[PDB]
Formats: structure tokens, C-alpha cells, sequence
């Protein structure tokens, strides 16, 4: 009962800032020592600063300072975590993790994660495209389905197939980055006697954009 | 007097120029002069104690001879003798071995009362 | 700035075996160091912490040890659920750093591809672009080579890969293979054909369809 | 109580699994729990000598009240207010400086006592 909600992903043009919240970190007379980490697909892990609600104080990187500024809410709440002048080397996913009551070394309870994309161009939806096999020559047994999301912005999509139902024999496979838009593919296993007996829908989820659901046919 | 020490910051009165002799190459810098002593209770006995026995008001310093008008007391009661603070200690966790992650420590002090009094009625 | 320098990025090892994960610091750090587990696609879980001691949740299997500047993460028998990334990081002093990623890869036995080809949606066709997709599925290990054929001849351009990391299940990868073309040329030829060459058969596993005849 | 300290070598009763949690990375080996204190005989003063004045037997504790059966007494005295132990030096030589090998140092205790009675004859 112990996890951590942030703000979201959000898409920011170049030269405008952005806040980031958490959550269920920060109460009065409790005392924990809230750190944030930046995640760049590059750079592996960095630690961007410390801060202790009840107490305010505040300990940050040089490399940080100026870029990162950090509040704290002593009501509920906290912790805010806002950058300034946002370049392309910030497009990463921010962590808020509290070591239980105190200390720095100690992340066990980290937050959700939020995917910040700092860049030009606006949010694109993602076009869902059906994968059916091809006429008579395939049979039993099991058949392979897939759904194609072509040209979209930013990452991540969500795919689901059975509305959260069937969850092996499914295979999600890494966004590929062409003409500044991003193409993802998934695809799933099930027996003959199946499908199209019953139903194969799959749902591709984009935040930014909007959910669609496109059932399977021959 | 326990210790003594002095205080850091700016010393907002200067010592007199009449009372120190300016040095020294290095040095130049007058020190804090602002000095402050730690106290100390010493000795606690029950030979000291002044409660847990019984007092008789049998002349009163003042002219109220122990009337209490209003039909109210007030009793005042300053006792350092028994000071002590507890600590407790409660496990977060129970790691393989011993963390101070896995405890909070807590403070808790205690006192315990009995107000006994005689009173002799009056007329007026 | 303590530098946190992990030996490989990526590590070898079979199911049931012993890994050894090492981190070495730039500076003396007593035993102020501790060690995560990131999985894809999710948040880093604590598992070490204070160099030797597991945190509330971490089996007996994973083991800490180092003093100073080397430190080591020890797996004594695998489960296919400890296919992740593992970070130590340091907090003697600030700023805290993190080291380089580590990857921890199986070992387990080599499985044959599954080929599925695909031709482009009747609903794709109507926008007046077709991508064919040529999924393998469940193959070890990640060498591969997929050809695309449009009547016979190799195509090159317009050829979009996407390689899946080590299954967390199976131990097996995956690859998506997309070949994207105007409706006006997917309609000027006739066969189109997905070959994957992988070590596991001497022979070439080749997928097609006609367009004409579906 | 003085000083604490604790002995070296090993414990040859250990303290009870129960009552210590084990650490610690490093630690691991429980440190000596075989605690002894240096004792002080605090302030000697004349206000509290027992001695250089008179006693007189008026009534004794036991039935023998005062009879010197045999003709001998067992006077018992243990004075620690007096116990200044003496240091000598004897000069083995002179050298031209001053050497720690020219001298021998030697410890040396005096007592000093006057035993004064006074006795009642009697009849059996």
C-alpha cells in the first residue's frame, strides 16, 4: 500500500517549462528523504537532488542547478519538481522514490515514472492496422495475429489484445523511429479451434492521442 | 558550571580597546567573547526531597491565614527530581542483521501525581 | 564524483548457474552501496542495500559482498524471472552516481523460428500505402538474417527491423520485420516472399503469398 | 566508581542468543562483556577518623562484656587514611646531563600506632 503517482507524460515544445508531481511522499511529522532520478536512454540512471518535507531542505547536482528546481507541499502531497529552459538532452523518464522515513542509498518505494519529450512537431495519432493471415493456406494448428501501429508521436502506446484477457503468447516489439514518426508491432498466438470461432480484437492505447479497437477478420 | 564555551556569529559589542592588547601577526581577529556555561543538576536524593511528606499551614506569612476565598486553590509544583526520559524503540523491520534503518527512536516523559489536603470549615 | 564502473554491459549464463555482477568505485566508499533491479518497462526495485544486506522482499537467492571500491552482486541459482537490468550505486557522498547498465541474458537451449507472413489490410490499401510484416517468433539464439523477395528479387529499401530482448518467460527473442510500400508499387508485382536463416536449420525457412491469389 | 573497563581474552560465558541482536557486516564478534571498575577512595578528612580519640565500653553487644579471658586482647585496626606510599631516589651516579639511568626509585609505606588501654580488675 506503499506506491508512488506522478504527473504523466507530457509533450513540451523547446524553451518552455515543465512541473512534475507526486504523491503519498511527504507528510507532516513523516520525514522522508524524497531524491528524483533521471532515466536517459543513453546515460542510465542520474541523480538530480534531495529533498526532506517537514523540513524543506533542499541538496542538488551542479550539473542540475539552475535546470532543476524542487518544491515541497507540506499538506498532503509532494513533491514538485519543475525544469526551465527544456533542450533535447532532457527528453527522459523522471522517478520520485522515498527511502522508507529517511537516508539516500535506499530506494525501495520508487514512483510510476513520467516520460517527458522535449521537441518540435506535435502530437501525431497512431494509425492501427490489421495483420490477418492469407486466404486457405495456413490451418491447424494455432495462427498467428498481429496489429501494426504505424506513424505516431510520442512513445509509448499501450497494446492490448482480450481487453487485458490472454496474456502468453503475445510478443510486443520495440518502436523503430522513422521520419520523426515511431512504428511499433505486436502480435499474438492462439489455437485454430479459436479463432475466428471467437473474437480477436486488439486496443492500442496513446495518451497523448486517443485509444482505438480494431477486431480481426478474414 | 558543567563546561563553558562560546558563542559563534558576530560579536554585537566589541570587547574595549583599553582591556586587550592588539596582536599578533596572526591571530588579529578577536575571538568570540560572548561566554555561556552549561548547568548541571548534580546529586538527585531522597534526603532532598520535598514532597511525600505531609505540611501543616500553622502561621501563614500573610494576612490570608490560609482562606481560601472563592472556594479555590491554587497549588504550584516545580519537581526536577524526577526527570527522566524515557526512550522507546520500535522495529520498522527485521532485517538478517542489525540496520538503524529498521528502528525509530521515540522520546517520552512521565509524571505522576497524588494532591492530598485538610480543611477546616469557617464561619464568618 | 565517485564514477561507478561496471565490468560488461552485458552477461552470459544458463538457467540454475552463478553470476557474479561486479561494480568498482573511484573513491573509497566503506559500504555505502547498493544495488537495483530494473526490469523492462517498469521502475527500479531495490534489492541490496548497505552493500550486504537484503532489503524486505529479496530472496535468500541474491547475495551482496564488497568493501571500499569493489563490490560484487552474486545470483546463486537462476529463475527465468532475474532477467534484468542491475545498477549498484553510490552514497558516501554527494552527488550519488549510478553505474552503467548490465544486462543479464540466458543461456537456455536453441529453438527454430516461427514464421508468419502477412500481406497489407484491405483497410490499409484504401489509404494508398501497404506494409507486409513477417513476424519470428520464439527463436534462439538472437543471429538472424530475414531477406524480403518482391517476384524473386531481393529488396532492400523500405525495410524496417524491430528485435525483441530475451523473453522473461521462455529465454527465447522475437523480430518484426516490416516492409512498407506505396499501394501503386505493392500492385505492380506479384510475389512477395519472407526468408529467415538462422542456425538452427541448414535451410532457409521461406514464408509467401501471391497477390493475385490472395 | 572511577573508570570502566573491560577485560581481554575470551568470554567463557557468553551473553544469551536471546538478548542481543547479531550484526554486522564487519563486527560479527561480540566484544568483551566482562566489565570491571577501578574503585576511589574519594576524600579522607579529620572529620571522619575513627582513631586518636577515646573509647570507653560502657555496654557490649555480646555477653562477654569486656573480660579479657586468658589475660591477652585482639585488637584489630585497618586505617586506609594514612596509606601515602613514599618514593625514593638513590643516585647510582652523577653524568653531566641529566640520564634516567643514574637513579633508582624505591617505594616505601610507614605506620605509626600507640595503643592505650585502660583496665578494670575483677574478681571471680
Amino acid at each position: 500500500e506503499v506506491q508512488l503517482q506522478q504527473s504523466g507524460a507530457e509533450v513540451v515544445r523547446s524553451g518552455a517549462s515543465v512541473k512534475l508531481s507526486c504523491t503519498a511522499s511527504g507528510f507532516n511529522i513523516k520525514d522522508y528523504a524524497i531524491h528524483w532520478v533521471k532515466q536517459r536512454p543513453e546515460k542510465g540512471l542520474e541523480w538530480i537532488g534531495a529533498i526532506d518535507p517537514e523540513y524543506g531542505d533542499t541538496e542538488y547536482v551542479p550539473k542540475f542547478q539552475g535546470k532543476a528546481t524542487m518544491t515541497a507541499d507540506t499538506s498532503s502531497n509532494t513533491a514538485y519538481l519543475q525544469l526551465s529552459s527544456l533542450t533535447s538532452e532532457d527528453t527522459a523518464v523522471y522517478y520520485c522514490n522515498a527511502g522508507h522515513d529517511y537516508d539516500r542509498g535506499r530506494f525501495p518505494y520508487w514512483g510510476q515514472g513520467t516520460l517527458v519529450t522535449v521537441s518540435a512537431a506535435k502530437t501525431t495519432p497512431p494509425s492501427v492496422y490489421p495483420l490477418a493471415p492469407g486466404s486457405a493456406a495456413q490451418t491447424n494448428s494455432m495462427v498467428t495475429l498481429g496489429c501494426l501501429v504505424k506513424g505516431y508521436f510520442p512513445e509509448p502506446v499501450t497494446v492490448t489484445w482480450n481487453s487485458g484477457s490472454l496474456s502468453s503468447g503475445v510478443h510486443t516489439f520495440p518502436a523503430v523511429l522513422q521520419s520523426d514518426l515511431y512504428t511499433l508491432s505486436s502480435s499474438v498466438t492462439v489455437p485454430s479451434s479459436t479463432w475466428p470461432s471467437e473474437t480477436v480484437t486488439c486496443n492500442v492505447a496513446h495518451p497523448a492521442s486517443s485509444t482505438k479497437v480494431d477486431k480481426k477478420i478474414v | 558550571a558543567r563546561h563553558f564555551f562560546n558563542r559563534a556569529g558576530e560579536v554585537g559589542e566589541p570587547v574595549p580597546d583599553t582591556l586587550i592588547i592588539k596582536g599578533s601577526g596572526n591571530r588579529t581577529s578577536v575571538g568570540s567573547s560572548i561566554y555561556v556555561n552549561t548547568p548541571s543538576g548534580s546529586l538527585v536524593s531522597s534526603e532532598a526531597q520535598l514532597f511525600n511528606k505531609p505540611y501543616w499551614l500553622q502561621k501563614a506569612q500573610g494576612h490570608n491565614n490560609g482562606i481560601c476565598w472563592g472556594n479555590q486553590l491554587f497549588v504550584t509544583v516545580v519537581d526536577t527530581t524526577r526527570s527522566t526520559n524515557m526512550t522507546l524503540c520500535a522495529s520498522v523491520t527485521t532485517s538478517s542483521t542489525y540496520t538503524n534503518s529498521d528502528y525509530k527512536e521515540y522520546m517520552r516523559h512521565v509524571e505522576e501525581y497524588d494532591l492530598q489536603f485538610i480543611f477546616q470549615l469557617c464561619s464568618i | 564524483d565517485i564514477v561507478m564502473t561496471q565490468s560488461q554491459k552485458f552477461m552470459s549464463t544458463s538457467v540454475g548457474d552463478r553470476v557474479s555482477i561486479t561494480c568498482k568505485a573511484s573513491q573509497n566508499v566503506g559500504t555505502a552501496v547498493a544495488w537495483y533491479q530494473q526490469k523492462p518497462g517498469q521502475s527500479p526495485k531495490l534489492m541490496i542495500y548497505f552493500a550486504s544486506n537484503r532489503y524486505t522482499g529479496v530472496p535468500d537467492r541474491f547475495t551482496g559482498s564488497g568493501s571500499g571500491t569493489d563490490f560484487t552482486l552474486t545470483i546463486s541459482n537462476m529463475q527465468s524471472e532475474d532477467l534484468a537490468d542491475y545498477f549498484c550505486q553510490q552514497y558516501s557522498s554527494y552527488p550519488l552516481t549510478f553505474g552503467a547498465g548490465t544486462k543479464l541474458e540466458l543461456k537456455r537451449a536453441d529453438a527454430a523460428p516461427t514464421v508468419s507472413i502477412f500481406p497489407p489490410s484491405s483497410e490499409q490499401l484504401t489509404s494508398g500505402g501497404a506494409s507486409v510484416v513477417c513476424f519470428l517468433n520464439n527463436f534462439y539464439p538472437k543471429d538472424i538474417n530475414v531477406k524480403w523477395k518482391i517476384d524473386g528479387s531481393e529488396r532492400q529499401n523500405g525495410v524496417l527491423n524491430s528485435a525483441t530482448d530475451q523473453d522473461s518467460k521462455d529465454s527465447t527473442y522475437s523480430m518484426s520485420s516490416t516492409l512498407t510500400l506505396t499501394k501503386d508499387e505493392y500492385e505492380r508485382h506479384n510475389s512477395y516472399t519472407c526468408e529467415a536463416t538462422h542456425k538452427t536449420s541448414t535451410s532457409p525457412i521461406v514464408k509467401s503469398f501471391n497477390r493475385n491469389e490472395c
